[PDB]
RNA sequence: GCCGGCGGCGACGACCCAUUCGAACGUCUGCCCUAUCAACUUUCGAUGGUAGUCGCCGUGCCUACCAUGGUGACCACGGGUGACGGGGAAUCAGGGUUCGAUUCCGGAGAGGGAGCCUGAGAAACGGCUACCACAUCCAAGGAAGGCAGCAGGCGCGCAAAUUAC
RNA sequence: AACUGCGAAUGGCUCAUUAAAUCAGUUAUGGUUCCUUUGGUCGCUCGUACUUGGAUAACUGUGGUAAUUCUAGAGCUAAUACA
């Protein structure tokens, strides 16, 4: 027994299909427009939006 | 396991103390006394966490061992002594007197009282028995066994005891149209008036209580405590008048105050 | 250029204390040492800096503010009695003996193996 | 074989090294706590009868009173038994113990002088002995000095004279436990006081309840007239 | 201290009742695979009855004398489990599948079994007694053992940290 | 230092065992025990007391065995120990 919490959460979801033109473009546009470091930062915002949308959908 | 348990893990402690996770692994572990381990409050929690007097565990025993704190007009140096419902904690150093009443959301609130009201306490009678040349006896929720009770006192009635003596000043019968308080279950800490009881032989009796704001709820007989005669209470109430107002108007009240 | 504020005070008659939350505003310079906080607080409350005890100073990110805990005792006797030994030892009012847990627990387990007055002789 | 000879009267004791069979044949084939006439030992022992109190065999194991054998034996020793002291409460150990009957195969024999003889053996009887401490219980002091109930004990208490280099002498006396002092009488009248308090408490409570019940059963009866 | 006795404030105790912390026996409903396990249990208690014994008590718990019962394709009984059981975890449209030795709750055992002292509480293992398996010292007479506590070492293996304060 | 009181039955570790067993939710002890705490009870009994008895540690002194938190013999002395 130790006085520590193990409450840790993943903040991004990887895409189903790894290589797909039309998608890669759309993410690179977002990076290019808002000077983001890597595609993790786009997936982070997609994941947060998705969770807000799922909360709205299950409330409706 | 073999023999009785001596420790208590922090997360396994009852929720209405509001101990945080990271402070330690263990908890206070209320010692044996008049009130149940699940439904009491250690003095270490009351002093350190609620009154914000002591910071560490050492400061609490440094307060208590100097004999500045009485419970029901009797000096207790045990920092893990269980003080429960209706118990009057007296600090005669700073001249502050507290009665342990549950608040709306179901926990012991830091409710101060005048020193004049810290003279008596209300108590629910658990049983009534007689023995050894028939001096009848009474037993109450805080384990105070009293000899020669008033024969009008039946089981589930409330009695008012002067703390300096150990004698009954006055008593309230458990009848329809009496002010009660809930001490167990979902409705813990709600004050209201009795409407009726539905006797279920060989099982728990259920009572229906109407709140001051037209809210009607049910509860088991064991989790009822008569506090007033008719509608008028015989003790001071917490900040709120025991009215369970919902999350909607909780938010409205909080946003209105801002 | 340091400004001292106090946040949540309390007059703890139970431990003969005045306990408070110290807020230090120091924009340009480093985290101010405890002795300067002590004397400036002592000057603010018109008391000796000897009977003041401060600790737990966490300087905010950016370095404009530092929040800590402070307490002033009614007299040095109540301070000597009530305050824990580790906070005396920093002021230099208490001395710790230079022995390790290994050494004392070793000598204990050696001291077990002899009965009578010879327990004191084994050293 | 050696003889650990002690004289309780003088409180002196000496270790004798005897290696002549002739002198020890008197002691062989005898049990513990047996009176043996010590003559064969030497000239100085003319009229000395001596008791056999203990001893150790060549391995160093001690002998018990009650074991009616020659060699050693394994005994489950508990509280009360000799050759053992428990570490925990009600904790028993099986240990090797020598038989009560003495033989030639003994490292030492423990001898205690019960009576005298003509002349004092050097080591023991010549040198004086002092039993140093005495009487802590009041009645022990009274029994020692034959003091009647009128006579005081603190006057005739033992005083231990104690002196050591680089400090003036001290005379220390013990705290006489079980001695009647005004404090003890005060505790006794404090004990008897509460008995009076409890009886008057019971009587007053009973009287009050009797007066209460009287009107209770009067009003209870009154409504039964309808 | 009060007019030789009478007393206030505690602390240790204490038969018994109540209480708190429990603990122990039960009630109802719920568990993975297997028919290449279809009948099982009752000689030596299986199911029930009467009387006791023993136990902290209720009871085939045990003894005596009687009755011939009790469970079973709604899967008994037997065997297997890389089975401690839950609160939970991973995944996921809805339904589901898989994991849960592991920090909270309950159970169990201190190499394997068995027996017991003390105590309110143990069939205790950082208590004892014996046997079985391993193994330490030795003057060969005897003596002393228990890491599945924290470190650490050996072994095992694809697989896991510092003889710290 | 030692006698006496209490604790050492909690904690920690691990998952071998265990398939209506463990365990979970629900009820029962009107069929039982319970250190401790907190109350009650404690001249309710009709028959040397202003304090009774004996020992043993500790300590001193003599020892044995190659050996262990092994212990025997001798001389005193305590109680909220034992009576």
């Amino acid at each position: 027994p130790v006085a520590r919490s193990w409450v840790c959460r993943k903040t991004y979801v990887t895409p189903r299909r790894p290589f797909e033109k039309s998608r890669l473009d759309q993410e690179l546009k977002l990076i290019g427009e808002y000077g983001l470091r890597n595609k993790r930062e786009v997936w982070r915002v997609k994941f947060t939006l998705a969770k807000i949308r799922k909360a709205a959908r299950e409330l409706l | 396991a073999r023999g009785p348990k001596k420790h208590l893990k922090r997360v396994a402690a009852p929720k209405h103390w509001m101990l945080d996770k990271l402070t330690g692994v263990f908890a206070p572990r209320p010692s044996t006394g008049p009130h149940k381990l699940r439904e009491c409050l250690p003095l270490i929690i009351f002093l350190r966490n609620r009154l914000k007097y002591a910071l560490t565990g050492d400061e609490v025993k440094k307060i208590c061992m100097q004999r500045f704190i009485k419970i029901d007009g009797k000096v207790r140096t045990d920092i893990t002594y269980p003080a429960g419902f209706m118990d009057v904690i007296s600090i005669d150093k700073t001249g502050e007197n507290f009665r342990l009443i549950y608040d709306t959301k179901g926990r012991f609130a830091v409710h101060r009282i005048t020193p004049e009201e810290a003279k008596y306490k209300l108590c629910k009678v658990r049983k009534i028995f007689v023995g050894t040349k028939g001096i009848p006896h009474l037993v109450t929720h805080d384990a105070r066994t009293i000899r020669y009770p008033d024969p009008l006192i039946k089981v589930n009635d409330t009695i008012q005891i002067d703390l300096e003596t150990g004698k009954i000043t006055d008593f309230i019968k458990f009848d329809t149209g009496n002010l009660c308080m809930v001490t167990g279950g979902a409705n813990l800490g709600r004050i209201g008036v009795i409407t009726n009881r539905e006797r279920h032989p060989g099982s728990f009796d259920v009572v229906h209580v109407k709140d001051a704001n037209g809210n009607s709820f049910a509860t088991r007989l064991s989790n009822i405590f008569v506090i007033g005669k008719g509608n008028k209470p015989w003790i001071s109430l917490p900040r709120g008048k025991g009215i369970r107002l919902t999350i909607a108007e909780e938010r409205d009240k909080r946003l209105a105050a801002k | 250029t340091v400004t001292i504020r106090t946040r949540k005070f309390m007059t703890n008659r139970l431990l003969q204390r005045k306990q408070m939350v110290i807020d230090v505003l120091h924009p340009g310079k480093a985290t101010v040492p405890k002795t300067e906080i002590r004397e400036k607080l002592a000057k603010m409350y018109k008391t000796t800096p000897d009977v003041i005890f401060v600790f737990g100073f966490r300087t905010h990110f950016g370095g404009g503010k530092t929040t800590g805990f402070g307490m002033i005792y009614d007299s040095l006797d109540y301070a000597k009695k009530n305050e824990p030994k580790h906070r005396l030892a920093r002021h230099g009012l208490y001395e710790k003996k230079k022995t390790s847990r290994k050494q004392r627990k070793e000598r204990k387990n050696r001291m077990k193996k002899v009965r009578g007055t010879a327990k004191a002789n084994v050293g | 074989m050696k003889l650990n000879i002690s004289f309780p009267a003088t409180g002196c004791q000496k270790l004798i090294e005897v290696d002549d069979e002739r002198k020890l044949r008197t002691f062989y084939e005898k049990r513990m706590a047996t009176e043996v006439a010590a003559d064969a030992l030497g000239e100085e022992w003319k009229g000395y009868v001596v008791r056999i109190s203990g001893g150790n065999d060549k391995q160093g194991f001690p002998m018990k009173q009650g074991v009616l054998t020659h060699g050693r034996v394994r005994l489950l020793l508990s509280k009360g038994h000799s050759c053992y002291r428990p570490r925990r409460t009600g904790e028993r150990k099986r240990k090797s113990v020598r038989g009560c009957i003495v033989d030639a195969n003994l490292s030492v024999l423990n001898l205690v002088i019960v009576k005298k003889g003509e002349k004092d053996i050097p080591g023991l009887t010549d040198t004086t002995v002092p039993r140093r401490l005495g009487p802590k219980r009041a009645s022990r002091i009274r029994k020692l000095f034959n003091l009647s109930k009128e006579d005081d004990v603190r006057q005739y208490v033992v005083r231990k004279p104690l002196n050591k280099e680089g400090k003036k002498p001290r005379t220390k006396a013990p705290k006489i436990q079980r001695l009647v002092t005004p404090r003890v009488l005060q505790h006794k009248r404090r004990r008897i006081a509460l008995k009076k308090q409890r009886t008057k408490k019971n009587k007053e409570e009973a009287a009050e309840y009797a007066k209460l019940l009287a009107k209770r059963m009067k009003e209870a009866k009154e409504k039964r007239q309808e």
